[PDB]
């Protein structure tokens, strides 16, 4: 979905807030990492951010 | 509302108390209230309770004591043939004491085997002997607006209120519309008010012309009458002669507007002071509130479920529910101690496409239309470039050309302005300016626009009432009727039984006949008819002829005493359950999103604090609450709050930082540090604070220059 | 066959061609599915002629006088919506008017191009005092624009400058119903009806009866190729 | 997968939505109960519904056992004339009377509903699950029960109807009082509501988790909640977001459970206290060893984590604005259960003493005890339509 | 303080960082 | 968010030139500076020149006004 | 609403539609702002949606009283926003006015994206309980739907796969929203009253022990086992409850 | 050109030709009109073709068993409802079945005149023992009637006289719904996003095509002449 299922990831791995922040991490700089307008960050750096860590989290 | 105005009062004072330790009993009631004001009235504020309503009849004496009649009754015999029924000043006769209205027969005799009646604050029980006084009327204890409720007799008191205050600060209506339900009071109070016009004195109209009515210098019978039977320091000396002009859209104190209406036509007679001019909410000597509209309550797909209303577009297009406001804007210029300015008539980087209607002095051209951001006229203003900026002297020179600061704040109408231009008045030197000095010349100006009702409207209705709508809708969508019309009103159901306020069916329904047969009422509340659920009595009534002669005899139903069917799905099947239908008086009120709406990114800061600020204004301070900075911490999480503190409030360099970030492709950083802080920090230093403030993995700590 | 029986058909004030019409056999509510169809789509849109602008310029603006009247552009303006008339012009037209001296307006009185009438005359349109009265020049469409009032004859500035989205639509009250029926041995077939009424331009032959063909076509220009 | 039948009312929405999150993701199951939510709409449109007025039903008795009240006082003052016993007296009485026969006229009114309409708007409304309640419905229909006058009593007039008929005007402005009353406070009670929470929470505020390794084992059981009688809490559910190292000893008819630690959870709940076992400990923050703060451990699944809170949190701040911040809406039976004039024991009742004296004449003497079911009075010991011998107690008013 | 810092700016305690150091 | 913008792009946008010109008039006289170190001294400060600020001032004071040269900040239009 | 939308992001607006090059520069590039064009409004939505908003009621009530949730792209001075939950906010809806709060930070938008945002509660910190519900408009339709109609009882035998063929059966009419058919399902069906006790026995051979616990009537089979079920309820009490499974996890 | 755009089309296996469907330019959500009539009319007059009937001979009766079945005739005749299949055959023929030992009943293993054909055989249909089974014949028809079971081929015992009313119309699930596009300039602009399934019988391309002219026609096969 556009973000639905991120309800359990965050939801079931320790600390949350903590994940945020990583997650965060991850924002700031896999945006900032390129700034050459790839298409994959086209859409907002956090979104991604979330779900490759989604679908890595497995 | 002026009406009302005319006449609440307080005890706000100098020599009235304070808000806050004047403190219960100040706040309650007494009986003598009961007659002598009305409780309907409560601004229900920090500073309500304290806000006589003035009996609805009441007078007062050399002794500011109030009157409030007290009508004998002859132990048996009232009739009002007796004397007194003028009295109870203020206070009472320990007379046990008949209230209001109680079976009255013809010929008074009253019936009430063992009527309950008031001694003294007390209303004991006693019949025929020991009274005598009585109603005027069934309503005594009303101010003004608490009046509206056609039969409050069926509402809740506790219910009565804010409603019965929400006509009393209505907003007009370009095209008024008596009520429809009846019971009319008030007809004469729209005459007390002066929107509408009596004869001062008499007339049979010559011509009416919109601008000029006439028994002016008529030369004509609205003269003749104008001298009816004549009167001297008015001149009735040659063919009558009263001369005076009605009004057309103008500014009311609260931006509120209303131009009357020439109402009586011509050489049609009339007699002396009686209203014959159709101002702001009358037709005709009544008080045009709303309008009349059928109401099947009906929980739909919701769009509504408290609350929350539902119209049909029909409404736009009825050309009803259309404010329009008129508002100051105005400027002036300075003189400058600076070296003084003027306005323009242009600088730079105006379009004439902006500067051109504009007029010759820089002028805005009045009849003209505007639209948002739209230009009034030309300040033309100081700022020298002494300190010539960094890049100045050759930009200035470097880009090319050598501009001059010249400057121009010229006025700038808001966005959304699409308000064609509607007067002016304005003026300099030369009357003598009669300006605020230091001051040259008036510069106002304004603009209306005829504005039709929207989303987000406060309306509602006269009693226990506050509304406001989602969405409007295809004119087909919406319900319909089996005669085959489609309705215009939904509500929801539930709102009424919960509002404990019933009667809001009643009218629905008196109306409806009205609306069937062309109904009026104009009847003072309370069933006191027979006393008891006469009102029911009527309602079925004047359905039951009306819907007898309707011919269709569809709008009413036997099995449906008060219902109807309801047909009309989503494709328009039979919803199911024959739900209740017909007229209210739907009101819509001011809170007008246009004034009350509000957003803005950032600007001035203050001064002091130099934050934004808002007073509720275009660049008004999206307000804030620590209540919730005492609710966003339960998650913490700081950034928001860290961000959210700081850069937007303390740090110059950090809001800017930000400004940048985003447009500069920066992670933007780290706050600031408040500084307001520091500025606190400031003034204790002084009131005899020290701090050390610093480090202290430096050199044994220390005191880190945090200033 | 599936079959209007064209019935009560009236003849007076044409005005609501008052005109309860039928169509019988409809298997089962196939022919519901019509009533609305109708109902929207009658009302939905009929393209149509409406005064839309207004030359007066006795004020350029719009809410002052224009003496003589007893009544000013407020109900002025009003008094347009309420006008009824109608062209093929399919391109704008004007009237102008100069009555004077004390005068009704025969809503009849009026200035004409190509095919523009009172579809009814004698509407009141205007008071006036025996003082001149003034021009009142103005469009004249027929479109389906009879929403949005703002922008248009607005961006081009025309002098006696008012113009607003008109009605563009004869054709109102209307209504229909329903019921089942004998002829159950052919299945318990079963009825419809309607009314229509219009402003007495457009007799429904040409609104209701029209708006019949209006989507047949359109409903589905394509067979539902999809 | 697991159909459900019967029929809806709030509450089965809410369970409902619980115990569909309770094991869902937050969202997966959050966005739930919002397409069939706004489906509620649709139907409900489709079925539709409105007042009428008489939707304003009146039990029509109304009249009648109401003009039984009537001679009620006919008999309290139009006899108590000879002052032979006396004025304050069934004064006291009279007002006795009105909201006595009312609540039992009420109580026609309760089943005259009940089997009047099952398809009933004023019904579906209310003993749904609506905007309706009982107190509301009652002076929708059911006499207004009488209140007081301007200052801590009644006024001679008392509260009169339900609206249908209306009301002349004295009560009105009675009424009208007792509004105003209630604005007034309304208004105050913004600053305590505003006040509470506030500086409450300058007491709750910095206390944040740090800690979970705490080793704590102390804490004090409950018994739910338990009013006399009637059990005042559940604890079935009350006992919930918290945890417990002392466990279940069930009549050893059972076997040890929750062991330590142990996330109360629901279930465990719901059965381990209406499943038969009624005593335990916990463990809460007045103990865990903490510094500045609690044991997580002390702690539980809060009221929202529905599992264990993470940590670094002000509780406290939050658990501060949970109490007085809606506390506002404190003062200052229904969805019908067995009868309305309520519980009551065997077979006498009260009069008081000097100043009643009217004969049948009394105030409200503080209730004597022993629950009986389908009440009759002030005794004990097993009546007919349901049968037991154990117990005291009445959520008698 | 959660609000000591907040009169401030600094973060506040009860926030990843809080920990994270 | 605008000037600096515009001050640091005024020496930012210095592209279009040989950094003979570029390195030194680049800020006028001043510029950024209060606004001054001049004519003489760049006479020394750079080239020994006392013509040469002139002439390669001027070539550069107009390697940026035929419009295509530093043609991208023409909206500038100040 | 749009009255709202364009200050509401332009900093990551006016970045945007130069920053891909569509104008250049500050007050000369956002020329198409006060210009009034298209581009910003669509590009405005291009760079509105997974954008995070807050947002909160003249009192800030409790926590859950500045939710979060995805901001939409509308016209308006009004707000939009989803009923459901007002009662946490509480903001009814008679001249109710709050505030379009907004995150900056980036991750502040996290204080938004995944921990601040409506999605993220399900019941009042404050109680146990799920606040959130439709409402009591909903319940009726709710309700409503599971009562039942004495003049509408028909459909005697009318049973099915109790799949969308009673759907359709309603989609048929002819029946009562609430006349109880006895339904296929197996599955647990909790019944309005207890379904578990010998009520209308009729155990015979080859196999059946056939009782009707009211609700449902399985015929059963020595050798065999349950089969027959027939939940006894409307098809539309099988309606109300299969848009459920589906509506949370299918 | 108020036109169809085929869009998403997913028939999956057949059952539910998933089929988003789109009417991309509806001047007014009219377009609307269209979909919630299609909405009764994609279902409304068709032609499904179905059951009736059935043979369960030697059990002439309908409630006694048939022995090696798991299963009576209570669900043999439930076991009806659910078939799905279709013929031209315009005219009823039957299928009958002599399966015996311990069985299913691979809803293809049948009996099959003309095209009745198991639209998608493999049903479970029906356990059996080891025994014999026994034969079940039956009617089929097309229709749209599946309101009446009573009077059935209980107008004449041609055999069993045990008749249920089928059930007969393919798609059973669909999600008609509009949304006001752009374009709201020259007039707001909508379209019609919608569904249908169907059961894998017929697809919209043979389904809410049809409707679509069964209408154009039927809803308007002449402007209402009246």
């Amino acid at each position: 979905q556009i973000m639905h299922r991120a309800e359990d990831l965050i939801s079931a791995a320790s600390n949350r807030y903590r994940i945020t922040v990583q997650v965060a991490n991850r924002a700031k700089r896999r945006r900032y990492e390129e700034f050459e307008s790839a298409e994959d960050a086209m859409m907002k750096p956090v979104l991604r951010a979330i779900i490759e860590m989604s679908d890595e989290l497995t | 509302a002026e009406l009302t105005h005319k006449r609440r009062l307080s005890a706000l004072g100098p020599g009235g108390l304070t808000r806050e330790r004047a403190g219960f009993a100040v706040r309650d009631i007494h009986p003598s209230h009961y007659g002598r004001i009305c409780p309907i009235e409560t601004p229900e504020g920090p500073n309500a309770g304290l806000i006589g309503s003035l009996a609805t009849h009441a007078r007062v004496n050399q002794y500011g004591f109030l009157e409030t009649p007290f009508r004998p009754v002859e132990n048996g015999r009232v009739r009002f043939d007796q004397p007194a029924a003028y009295m109870t000043a203020d206070e009472e006769d320990d007379l046990r004491v008949a209230p209001g209205d109680i079976p009255v027969d013809e010929n008074g005799y009253i019936i009430g085997p063992q009527v309950p009646v008031r001694y003294r604050q007390e209303f004991s029980t006693t019949t025929p002997e020991q009274v005598d006084y009585v109603a005027v009327s069934p309503v005594q204890i009303v101010s003004v607006a608490t009046s509206m409720i056609p039969f409050l007799e069926h509402d809740d008191a506790n219910r009565a209120l804010m409603g019965s205050n929400m006509q009393r600060q209505a907003v007009p209506l370009l095209k008024p519309e008596r009520p429809l339900v009846g019971t009319g009071l008030e007809a004469q109070g729209a005459r007390d008010s002066g929107m509408v016009i009596v004869s001062r004195t008499d007339g049979d109209v010559v011509y009416v012309d919109a601008t000029e009515i006439r028994v002016r210098v008529s030369g004509q019978l609205p003269t003749a009458s104008g001298k009816s039977t004549d009167n001297g320091q008015l001149t009735s000396q040659k063919g009558q002669e009263i001369r005076y002009t009605v009004s057309k859209y103008q500014r009311s104190n609260q931006d509120t507007c209303l131009n009357q209406k020439p109402l009586v036509r011509i050489g049609e007679r009339v007699v002396a002071g009686q209203v014959l001019a159709d101002g702001s909410s009358t037709e005709g000597g009544e008080l045009a509130l709303g309008q009349n509209i059928v109401v099947a309550y009906m929980p739909w797909e919701g769009y509504n479920y408290e609350d929350a209303i539902l119209i049909s577009e029909r409404l736009v297009q009825d050309d009803i529910y259309t404010s329009i406001h008129i508002e100051k804007y105005e400027i002036e210029a300075r003189q400058t101690k600076l070296g003084p300015e003027e306005i323009t008539r242009e600088i730079p980087n105006v379009g004439e496409d902006a500067l051109r209607q504009l007029d010759e002095q820089g002028i805005i051209r009045i009849g003209a239309w505007v639209e948002a951001g739209d230009i009034l006229v030309g300040k033309v203003t100081p700022k020298g470039e002494s300190d010539q900026p960094p890049e100045e002297k050759l930009l200035r020179a470097i880009f090319g050309e050598k501009a001059r600061d010249v400057r121009d704040n010229s006025l700038r109408v808001p966005n959304g302005e699409k308000g064609r231009v509607v007067d002016v008045r304005l003026f300099t030197r030369e009357q003598g300016d009669e300006l605020p000095p230091g001051a040259n010349m008036v510069v106002r100006v304004y603009v209306a626009q005829k504005r039709k009702i929207q989303v987000g409207d406060k309306m509602a209705g006269r009693h226990g009432n506050k509304g406001i709508i989602s969405r409007i809708l295809p004119i087909e969508d919406m319900p319909y009727l089996p005669d085959g019309s489609p309705v215009d009103i939904v509500l929801n159901p539930l709102g009424v039984p919960s509002r404990m306020n019933v009667g809001q069916v009643f009218e629905c329904l008196l109306g409806w006949a009205g609306h069937t047969l062309g109904v009026r009422f104009k009847i003072t509340p309370f069933d006191e008819m027979y006393g008891e659920e006469s009102s029911r009595r009527i309602v079925h009534g004047k359905l039951q002829e009306a819907r007898d002669e309707t011919g269709k005899d569809w709008v009413y139903n036997p099995d449906d005493p008060g219902k109807i069917m309801v047909y009309d799905g989503r494709t328009g099947e039979a919803f199911d359950r024959p739900v209740t239908i017909g007229v209210a008086y739907m009101l819509k009120l001011v809170h007008l999103v246009d004034d009350k709406i509000h957003a803005r990114s950032t600007g001035p800061y203050s001064l002091v604090t130099q934050q934004p600020l808002g007073g509720k204004a275009q660049q008004g301070g999206q307000r804030f609450g620590e209540m919730e900075v005492w609710a966003l911490e339960a998650f913490g999480a700081a950034y928001t709050l860290q961000e959210l503190l700081t850069v937007k409030s303390d740090d110059m360099q950090g809001r800017n930082e930000a400004l940048n970030a985003i447009v500069k492709g920066k992670a933007i950083p780290r706050p600031g540090t408040p500084e307001s802080f520091k500025v606190l920090m400031r003034e204790l230093q002084s009131l005899g604070l020290d701090i050390a403030v610093h480090k202290v993995e430096t050199q044994a700590d220390g005191s880190s220059l945090d200033v | 066959q599936f079959q209007i029986e064209c019935v009560e058909s009236n003849t007076e004030e044409s005005r609501n061609h008052y005109s309860k019409f039928i169509l019988e056999p409809l298997e089962r509510g196939q022919g519901t599915t019509v009533g609305n169809a109708l109902r929207r789509v009658l009302l939905s849109n009929l393209e149509g002629t409406a005064v839309t602008a207004v030359r007066i310029a006795g004020v350029s603006h719009e809410f002052a006088t224009v003496p003589g009247v007893r009544e000013d552009v407020l109900e002025i303006i009003m008094r347009m919506k309420e006008v009824i008339l109608k062209s093929y012009s399919s391109q704008a037209q004007i009237g102008r008017l100069l009555v004077n001296g004390p005068t009704t307006i025969t809503a009849s009185h009026f200035d004409l191009p190509s095919e523009v009438e009172v579809i009814d005359p004698t509407q009141y349109v205007a008071t006036i005092a025996e003082g001149g009265k003034l021009e009142m020049e103005f469009r004249i469409e027929r479109g389906k624009g009879y929403r949005t009032v703002e922008r248009g004859r607005e961006e081009a500035t025309s002098l006696d400058f008012l113009q607003i989205d008109s009605i563009f639509m004869p054709v109102r009250k209307v209504n229909y119903s329903v019921e089942e029926v004998r002829a159950d041995g052919s299945i318990p077939k079963d009825r419809l009806l309607l009314e229509v009424w219009t402003n007495g331009s457009i007799s429904p032959q040409e609104a209701l009866s029209s708006a019949a063909g209006i989507l047949v076509d359109l409903f589905n220009p394509l067979k539902d190729i999809s | 997968m697991i159909f459900r039948n019967r029929v809806v009312d709030k509450g089965q929405l809410r369970n409902l939505i619980s115990w569909a999150f309770t094991h869902y993701g937050t969202a997966r199951t959050a966005v739930m109960a919002d397409k069939l939510k706004d489906l509620g709409f649709r139907y409900a449109t489709r079925a539709g519904v409105s007042i009428s007025v008489d939707d304003l039903m009146v039990p029509p008795s109304k009249r009648s056992l109401l003009e039984a009240a009537e001679e009620e006082i006919r008999a309290t003052e139009v006899r108590y004339q000879r002052g032979e016993i006396t004025e304050v007296e069934r004064f006291q009485k009279v007002i006795d009377t009105w909201n006595g026969t009312s609540e039992a006229l009420k109580d026609e009114v309760v089943t005259h509903f009940k089997q009047t309409n099952p398809l009933n708007s004023v019904y579906m409304m209310a003993f749904s699950g609506a905007r309706g309640n009982i107190s509301q419905v009652r002076q929708l229909v059911g006499m207004r029960g009488l209140m007081a006058d301007p200052q801590g009593e009644i006024i001679d007039l008392p509260i009169k109807t339900n609206f249908r008929e209306g009301l002349t005007v004295t009560e009105y402005i009675i009424s009208s009082y007792g509004a105003r009353k209630g604005l007034v406070d309304t208004a105050l009670r913004t600053a305590d509501s505003g006040y509470l929470t506030r500086r409450l929470v300058d007491v709750s505020q910095d206390v944040i988790i740090r800690e979970i390794d705490c080793g704590t084992t102390r804490g004090i059981p409950v018994r739910p909640m338990t009013e006399g009688s009637k059990t005042l809490i559940k604890l079935s559910t009350r006992l919930l977001g918290r945890v417990v190292g002392e466990d279940v000893i069930h009549p050893k008819t059972k076997e040890v459970i929750a062991p330590r630690n142990t996330p109360i959870s629901d279930d465990l709940a719901k059965e381990i206290e209406k499943a038969g076992v009624a005593e335990v400990v916990v463990r809460s923050p007045l103990t865990c060893e903490a510094a500045r703060s609690v044991c997580q451990h002390c702690y539980g699944w809060s009221l929202a984590h529905a599992k264990m809170v993470d940590l670094g949190e002000a509780v406290g701040i939050i658990a501060a604005q949970s109490i007085g911040e809606p506390g506002t809406q404190l003062t200052m039976q229904q969805v019908r259960s067995k009868m309305d004039g309520t519980i009551k024991l065997p077979r006498k009742l009260r009069t008081r003493t000097h100043r009643t004296r009217h004969g049948e004449d009394a105030l409200f003497v503080e209730s004597n005890g022993i629950m009986i079911l389908e009440p009759r009075k002030e005794g004990s010991e097993t009546p007919a339509p349901q049968e037991i011998h154990v117990t005291q107690g009445s959520t008698i008013y | 303080g959660l609000k000591e810092n907040v009169i401030i700016g600094r973060l506040i305690p009860a926030g990843t960082g809080y920990n994270t150091y | 968010v605008s000037k600096n913008l515009l001050r640091e792009d005024l020496e930012k946008v210095l592209d279009s030139l040989s950094p003979r010109e570029r390195d030194v008039l680049r800020l006028r006289y001043g510029l950024d500076d209060g606004r001054m170190k001049t004519l003489e001294e760049i006479g020394q400060i750079f080239n020994v020149t006392r013509e040469r600020i002139r002439q390669i001032e001027a070539k550069a004071l107009r390697k940026l006004r035929h419009p295509n040269r530093n043609s991208v900040l023409k909206e500038y239009i100040r | 609403p749009r009255e709202m939308a364009i200050e509401l992001f332009q900093p990551f607006v006016i970045n945007r539609l130069i920053r891909s090059g569509m104008v250049n520069n500050i007050k000369a590039a956002k020329k198409l702002i006060s210009r009034n064009d298209p581009s910003v409004w669509d590009v405005l939505e291009e760079v509105i949606e997974g954008h995070p908003v807050m947002l909160n009621r003249a009192p800030t009530l409790h926590r859950l009283g500045i939710q979060a949730f995805e901001p939409i792209l509308v016209e308006g001075r009004a707000i939009q926003l989803h009923p459901l939950v007002c009662p946490a906010f509480n903001a009814d809806f008679d001249g109710d006015q709050m505030a379009v709060h907004v995150p900056l930070s980036l991750e502040s938008q996290a204080e938004a994206r995944l921990l601040m945002l409506a999605s993220n509660n399900i019941l009042s910190p404050a109680t146990g309980r799920p606040i959130i519900t439709p409402s009591q408009d909903m319940v009726l339709g709710a309700y409503y739907l599971t009562a039942e109609n004495p003049g509408a009882t028909k459909g005697a035998g009318k049973y099915f796969a109790s799949l969308d063929d009673v759907i359709m059966a309603f989609q048929q009419e002819q029946i009562d929203l609430h006349a109880y058919v006895y339904v296929r399902f197996d599955g647990d069906v909790e019944s309005d009253q207890p379904d578990t006790e010998p009520v209308k026995v009729t155990t015979n051979e080859d196999g059946s022990r056939t009782v009707l616990y009211k609700y449902r009537r399985v015929r059963e089979d020595a050798q065999g086992n349950v089969i027959s079920q027939y939940i006894y309820t409307t098809p539309g009490r099988v309606i109300y409850n299969k848009a459920i499974q589906e509506a949370l996890a299918s």
